[PDB]
DNA sequence: ACGCACGAAGACCAAG
């Protein structure tokens, strides 16, 4: 798997849709997952109406959208993939806290695609970049591009642990949100600022954004136990 | 092309902080769980490394005003004070993308994403407004790039320079303001105040009877009363700040744009806190470049004629196509 | 032709970058501006990128990068989440929709999407000394630098102001120009450290979809 | 429109601030624990910056009542005397609700978070009483910015300007 | 005839 629209016909096996037009000219990148649209693919011009609130995000000014991406822009497909993590095999749910931690632990061998929206419905599929080694994970949490390191994470809540394992009252090292928006977030709280070494300090105070975001989800006084999220791509087939 | 804009503050300059932050009544913030927590909405602060008496400098929070309103409030008095009006006057009617892109800079109007060509970039980046705040569909990168507004104070010499050491402060620059809101029915005191009301006394009964009941309720373990008691954080009045315009390649129509915003900026507010009359100021100096351009009557002189002519024959030849265009609707 | 040590203290914080931050990169953007200068904004921005004070390292399939590594973040401060909004006065656009100049029919304003839309949306503030090594002409590179006024996203903000630069020559072993985006099948003696594979540009613009390769990524500085 | 109001005093005005305070028998603020402490609710003080004879700006505290008070004031002065009394002689009842949201802003203390139609939004705002104050559940943005009540002092010239230097006060006015 | 407008709806874990 190459482009974000290449689940379609990959792990959910849809047909192209009818009444597209055809490509007849010089090649040019789907607008979307900035797919080649060449010679006799399938393709229909931009719609997306004035709701579309990711002009930033369009790969390319084409104005063309390939029928991969036409079946990821329905509604029902927006929808099922709000916490969707797209494998080779099929469609996984990541909502939980339990399946963040075992993706950010134990990643799925294959190339995959990690999704995240923020808010009740956003286009992900089409923005999300493949992670092509389970080492450096992208994962797109609405408008953020995130960059996730599941050794980073695992030396993090170790740190936490080598920190918290003596002292009844967990507290966290660094503060933490799950939403990514607190004025505080990332900094270091006052409990990892007098009880940890200037190594351990540097090391909190540089992880990536995303990996602040999956601490957010995997740090906590109890840590999830990391489980197998369940297969979903049936559910989303079914209702489209 | 710099501006070096400086700033004193009449009224409390009011820039809410996200989050939820807790005082108590002498002014300690986030107190422990032990006392009475009233909340509290602080002043934006950006943390800044400072000299802290010499020795190592330490970060420091440094009340300011984000970049982003700023850039916001000059396109608003821009378009409130000099485009608006120009566009009036020639009965100029504005369509909801070209409005949006205008005010905005949203994409709402076409978001599919448009092509500009060379010539239509050269085009609509010399546009005497649209050329300075870029975005839209075509998210043209704009001329401006204006700065934080931070106050000239010990722990922005760093970031503002020692070009105004006789005009810093040195002890802290904020307050906290509390605000309480009553309820009005507890306030009557006679039938002739529940006059008005159309239940007469039988609503104000009903009002009380059902205050005291959630109140009860409350207490021993929905919906909100209209007593409360709150905080806010303020930038003290009178802190002279200094902010910073630059722009890349300007045109004297754009520069000229620039200084009547200049001419009509102190007739806006700063931040928020418009119920208090927060945000007010007075333009102390303006410097083009290393010159003063500032005088008591505005931005005037020989060496700013240029930019003004320019700029009014620009907005003489203003038309609305010029922002449809721009907008790609 | 000489190794080189970029050096760039920050007077403001910068955005702090999601992903690698590549000197070439910076150093083409400000190629363009000087092209901008001299030529005019009708240039195409893609002729003249290239055109850069640094020699390429060619792979046995013919991809090419720029030898600049990625610039260092060292952070002297915890980076600070920045929050900024975006909103369309609702009471302006009733007073010009009532007054004509806004043609809308629509009744009411919709906050959740559309032109009236309000979005709340963070970025990362961090003050930073930036270092980062390549191969190329002292001279011309620090000529480049000097009209550099900004490091990072949101400069249009005023996000990551310059207070200074310096350009350096270093021996070989303090550290390599390897550590950036490099292609697939790039050997691996040259590399610094472990190399995940990724999706990413070998040219500036990196930020360009379209462009996208597989490439080695270094994981001790995404 | 700009309006500077210029007030005079007769009796003594006295805002309280927030936050427990002790003095002594002697005047003295916050005394050493060994005397005797009597508390104390002291007037609002507004932390301001001032040019002493000095030449330098420091933060000095300047004794005013907050623009929410005032605010009030004029809300309540609008009210009870302008437009209830013309509300009564055209024999106009105000629901409880209604009432409620002319004399505090709100109804209750949540917000409806539900956007208001554009008409409703120019009928308000051009509203003579609505207009000026705004809030209701749907939190309308009024056209009255009205400030606190800055003494003319020697602490508050960099403030008010220096127009008002005849009445102005040296020493402490508390 | 065609573009705009307006409401129902569907993803949903969930802490310090
Ligand atoms: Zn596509």
């Amino acid at each position: 798997m190459r482009y974000p629209s290449d689940v379609v016909d990959q792990v959910f096996k849809l047909p192209p849709d009818k009444g597209l037009l055809t490509w007849d000219n010089d090649p040019v990148a789907c607008s979307h997952c900035a797919r080649p649209i060449e010679k006799g693919d399938l393709y229909s011009p931009s719609s997306v109406g004035a709701f579309f609130s990711d002009t930033r995000n369009l790969a390319s000014t084409s104005r063309s959208i390939c029928w991969r991406c036409l079946i990821l822009r329905k509604k029902q497909m927006l929808n099922g993939l709000s916490y969707a993590l797209i494998t080779q095999d099929g469609v996984f749910q990541i909502s939980k806290d339990t399946n963040k931690a075992w993706l950010f632990t134990t990643p799925p061998p294959a190339p995959f695609f990690v999704m995240h929206s923020s808010s009740t419905m956003q286009h992900l599929c089409w923005r999300t970049p493949v992670t092509l080694d389970n080492r450096l994970i992208k994962v797109r949490y609405g408008n953020n591009l995130f960059v996730v390191r599941p050794e980073a994470i695992r030396e993090a809540l170790e740190i936490a642990d080598r920190m918290n394992e003596g002292q009844k009252k967990w507290q966290a090292p660094i503060f933490l949100d799950r939403k990514a928006a607190d004025s505080g977030h990332g900094a270091l709280t006052k409990a990892g600022r007098e009880h940890l070494s200037a190594a351990d300090q540097e090391f909190l105070l540089n992880i990536t954004p995303g990996e602040r975001w999956a601490l957010a989800y995997i740090m906590h006084s109890k840590r999830p136990q990391p489980e197998e999220p369940e297969c979903i791509t049936s559910k989303i087939l079914e209702k489209l | 092309m710099q501006i070096e804009v400086l700033i004193r503050n009449i009224t409390p300059i009011f820039s809410a902080a996200p989050g939820s932050y807790y005082v108590s009544l002498d002014g300690t913030i986030n107190p422990p769980q032990g006392a009475s927590r009233f909340p509290l909405t602080r002043a934006r602060t950006m943390t800044v490394v400072a000299e802290t008496g010499d020795g190592v400098a330490k970060a420091v929070p440094l009340p300011i005003v984000p970049g982003n309103t700023m850039r916001n409030l000059l396109r608003r008095t821009m378009l409130k004070d000099v485009i608006e009006p120009a566009l009036r006057d020639k009965s100029a009617q504005l369509s909801i993308g070209a409005y949006a892109t205008a005010y905005a800079g949203n994409s709402s109007g076409n978001p599919d994403g448009v092509p500009s060509s060379f010539d239509e970039i050269v085009t609509m980046r010399a546009h005497p407004f649209l050329g300075l705040f870029g975005g839209g569909p075509r998210m043209l990168q704009g001329r401006l790039m204006v700065d934080s507004l931070y106050p000239i104070h010990q722990f922005s010499q760093r970031i503002i320079g020692s070009d105004y050491i006789n005009d810093s402060i040195k002890g802290g620059i904020t307050e906290i303001v509390w605000t309480r809101r009553n309820d009005p029915i507890l306030q009557l005191g006679s039938p002739d105040d529940a006059a008005v009301i159309e239940g007469g006394a039988q609503a104000a009964n009903d009002w009380i009877t059902s205050l005291l009941a959630t109140t009860k309720a409350k207490k021993g373990k929905n919906g909100r009363g209209l007593k409360a008691f709150n905080a806010h954080e303020v930038v003290i009045a009178g802190v002279k700040w200094l902010w910073r315009i630059n722009v890349d390649r300007p045109s004297e129509s754009q520069i000229g744009l620039i200084l009547l915003a200049l001419n009509k900026l102190a007739n806006q507010r700063i931040a928020g806190g418009h119920a208090k009359d927060y945000g007010r100021f007075v333009i102390e100096d303006v410097i083009l470049d290393g010159e003063s351009v500032w005088t008591p009557s505005g931005v005037s002189g020989q060496a700013t004629e240029q930019f003004f002519d320019a700029i009014a024959e620009a907005l003489d030849g203003m038309t609305s196509s010029e922002f449809e265009q721009f907008a790609a609707s | 032709m000489d190794f080189l040590k970029v050096t760039i203290n920050l007077g403001s914080p910068m955005v702090e970058p999601g992903d690698l931050f590549h000197l070439d990169a910076l150093l083409g953007a400000l190629r363009v501006s000087e092209v901008r200068a001299e030529l005019g904004d009708g240039i195409n921005p893609r002729d003249h990128h290239y055109d850069l004070p640094l020699e390429q390292y060619r792979s046995r399939s013919g991809q090419w990068v720029f030898k600049a590594s990625a610039f260092h973040i060292n952070k002297g401060a915890a980076s600070q989440n920045w929050m900024q909004t975006s909103r369309i006065n609702t009471a302006e656009a009733a007073r010009h929709r009532s007054e004509g100049f806004l043609l809308l029919r629509a009744a009411k304003p919709n906050p959740a999407g559309g032109p009236f839309k309000n979005s709340l949306y963070h970025y990362p503030l961090v003050w930073a000394t930036l270092t980062a090594y390549c191969v190329g002409d002292q001279a011309r590179i620090a000529d480049l630098l000097s009209q550099c006024r900004q490091i990072g996203g949101r400069r249009g903000v005023g996000c990551g102001r310059v207070a200074g630069f310096s350009v350096e020559v270093v021996p070989e072993v303090e550290c390599t120009w390897a550590l950036r985006a490099m292609p697939d099948d790039s050997e691996q003696s040259i590399l610094c450290g472990e190399y995940a594979l990724a999706m990413s540009a070998l040219q500036s613009p990196y930020w360009d979809r379209s462009l996208h390769k597989p490439a080695l990524v270094p994981t001790s500085l995404a």
